[PDB]
């Protein structure tokens, strides 16, 4: 496995950011997922040596943190809040609309690998319930029409 | 340019923490300075760190991160131990219904940054951190840009405002675990390990980051520091008037006409928050319950309680999740149950199995698939998540659900 120049540079920046190299693990793993659309298992070894940590330490971190996905590859991750306020305000309507638009359910990835619905806990935007993320972007769900319009910005 | 942020409604009667944060936009350092920003930092750097701790202690400012610990007292504890010392801003905010902290981060980062600088100076910390949850990417980028603005104006970096004081603020990102909001788990995450809380004692104020005296304060608590120093401790305790000083942010959500963040004094009642400020309920339906995040449950007979930290007060993080007539308490309790099932770090067995069984038994109860044993087991499990727990999650994972079983027995009886 070989990291691309563009990602290696960003990873190195994170590693030199904090006083201790090992502190950059989460930021490095966020950057890896942003580039690939997942955490490739093969990328865990060059990352381990980059932070000066054992491979099993990095593996444990990926497994502990919910945002890091070691299994499925997806260009866009639709994090749909399934917590109390969004549930009470319309999580299932948003889930129904996403199913009508993409033809996929939570934990499923579209055949072309473009989108993946990810059920997550409180997104901290409860006043705007039901809430959903499309990678870093966060929105309030209004309707299927409003959703289809938002989702068309992702290609 | 920053990633898309939801347009969270914000309102204030005090115009302090939300003086700029009431507008949904990133306020630059120029807009912050225009309002008299960084004048408190200038005043603080001419004082001794001891004087600043005394003003914070005298102001009677209490932690806004749930525990309500007096901020001044916490700082006094850390300074009784030799340095180097560390200051950490807790921007993990992951409790359901809580969204008050992000609007300070995303709209007025300089209010938070100045607060961090003053607080770091007060405890002699030359290294500070902002631990921001991973689900706030925009907040992360906004804070990085704002930190660069502060350095470029001489409020951060080396020899800040010619005082000789050096400070670096590092922004760390969380990656999806509510438990990383717990101060010891947060430190573990910052050290690059899994967010597993450590057994207390030791306490972070004596042994925190790298085993050094560490002060962990919530975003909202830190945002109060520039006001304490700018106004003075006296003016600050007079605002309310309540025995629990200062402005307070109330993230109001649920079946209210106007959900959002409300900056109100803590003497304000729960009824006032819902009806006077949030604009009542949708269709004017009767409020059956109010969930204080995922911590407490208040019935319609507890609406006249104050929003302070008194024994009969609202307490917690001031999180208001409104539930009307049409909302099923069992269905709500299930969402609370599901939250603890998903967030237990699994270090403690009664918490690991307790949070799991509570959610799984509640789902069976809710679906009409529960036996008499599943019912009797649900009661047992709810009462036995606390044993051997080494952090606050285990102690409270059954609290709200127990309150619904006690305050809404008629609703549960339908399912039994
Ligand atoms: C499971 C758990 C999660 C917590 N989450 C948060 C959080 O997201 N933000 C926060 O500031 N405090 C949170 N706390 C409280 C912290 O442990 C700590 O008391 C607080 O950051 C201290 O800051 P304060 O004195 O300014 O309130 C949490 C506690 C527990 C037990
Ligand atoms: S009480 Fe629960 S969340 Fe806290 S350390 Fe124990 S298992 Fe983890
Ligand atoms: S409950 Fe969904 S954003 Fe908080
Ligand atoms: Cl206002």
């Amino acid at each position: 496995f070989e990291f691309p120049e563009e990602l290696k540079t960003k990873l190195q920046e994170h590693i030199n950011y904090f006083p201790k190299k090992r502190q950059a693990i989460l930021l490095c793993l966020h950057e890896i997922q942003n580039y690939y659309g997942y955490i490739p298992p093969e990328s865990l070894k060059p990352l381990a040596d980059m932070l000066e940590l054992p491979l099993n330490h990095v593996e444990g971190v990926v497994a502990f943190y919910d945002m890091f996905d070691r299994e499925d590859k997806a260009k866009y991750r639709i994090r749909v809040c399934v917590s109390i306020v969004c549930h009470l305000m319309g999580t299932n309507k948003l889930l129904k609309a996403l199913e009508n638009i993409l033809g996929i359910k939570p934990g499923e990835v579209t055949p072309d690998g473009k989108f993946k619905i990810v059920p997550v806990q409180c997104l901290g935007a409860c006043s705007e319930a039901p809430v959903f993320m499309v990678n870093d972007d966060e929105y309030k769900f209004e309707s299927e029409v409003q959703l289809n319009e938002i989702l068309s910005r992702y290609t | 340019s920053y990633p898309a942020i939801p347009r969270i409604y914000a309102e204030t009667t005090l115009n302090m923490l939300l003086k700029r944060a009431k507008k949904p936009r990133v306020h630059s350092i120029d807009e912050y300075l225009k309002d008299g920003g960084y004048q408190a930092l200038e005043k603080a750097l001419n004082m001794s760190p001891e004087e600043i701790i005394d003003w914070v202690d005298k102001s009677t400012l209490r932690g806004r991160g749930g525990a309500g610990f007096p901020t001044g007292k916490k700082w006094k504890f850390a300074v009784q131990n030799p340095g180097p010392r560390y200051f950490i801003c807790n921007a993990d905010e992951s409790e359901p219904g809580t969204f008050k902290d992000r609007i300070i981060i995303e709209r007025d980062p300089h209010l938070l940054i100045e607060g961090i600088i003053i607080s770091s100076y007060a405890i002699g910390a030359n290294e500070a951190y902002i631990y921001i949850r991973g689900e706030y990417p925009a907040g992360y980028y906004i804070l990085r840009d704002a930190i660069e603005e502060a350095k470029k104006k001489g409020f951060l970096g080396k020899n800040i405002l010619g005082s000789g004081f050096d400070l670096e603020i590092y922004v760390a990102r969380g990656a999806g675990a509510y438990i990383c909001g717990e101060e010891t788990a947060l430190i573990e995450s910052l050290e690059g390990k899994r967010g597993h809380p450590r057994l207390k004692p030791p306490y972070p104020v004596q042994k925190g980051l790298w085993g050094k005296p560490t002060v962990v304060n919530n975003v909202e608590t830190i945002a109060n520091v520039p006001f304490i120093i700018s106004m003075g401790w006296e003016e600050y305790r007079y605002i309310g008037p309540s025995d629990y000083a200062g402005p307070k942010l109330f993230p109001v959500s649920g079946k209210v006409k106007k959900p959002g963040v409300y900056e109100l004094p803590m003497n304000t009642t729960l009824r006032e928050v819902i009806f006077k400020y949030a604009g009542g309920t949708l269709g004017n339906k009767k409020v059956k319950a109010v969930f204080s995040g995922a911590l407490d449950c208040f019935s319609s007979e507890e609406l006249d309680i104050p929003m302070d930290y008194s024994p009969l007060g609202f307490g917690g993080t001031g999180t208001v999740i409104v539930l009307t007539e049409e909302d099923d308490i069992v269905e709500a309790a299930l969402k609370i149950a599901e939250f603890y099932e998903h967030e237990t770090c699994g270090q403690c067995t009664p918490c690991r199995v307790g949070c799991y069984e509570q959610a799984n038994l509640l789902e069976k109860i809710y679906k009409g698939e529960a036996t008499e044993q599943d019912w009797e087991g649900f009661d047992f499990v709810n009462r036995n998540i606390q044993p051997t727990s080494i952090c606050g999650l285990g102690a409270v994972a059954g609290r709200l659900i127990r309150q619904t079983l006690e305050k809404f027995p008629e609703e549960w009886e339908k399912y039994r």
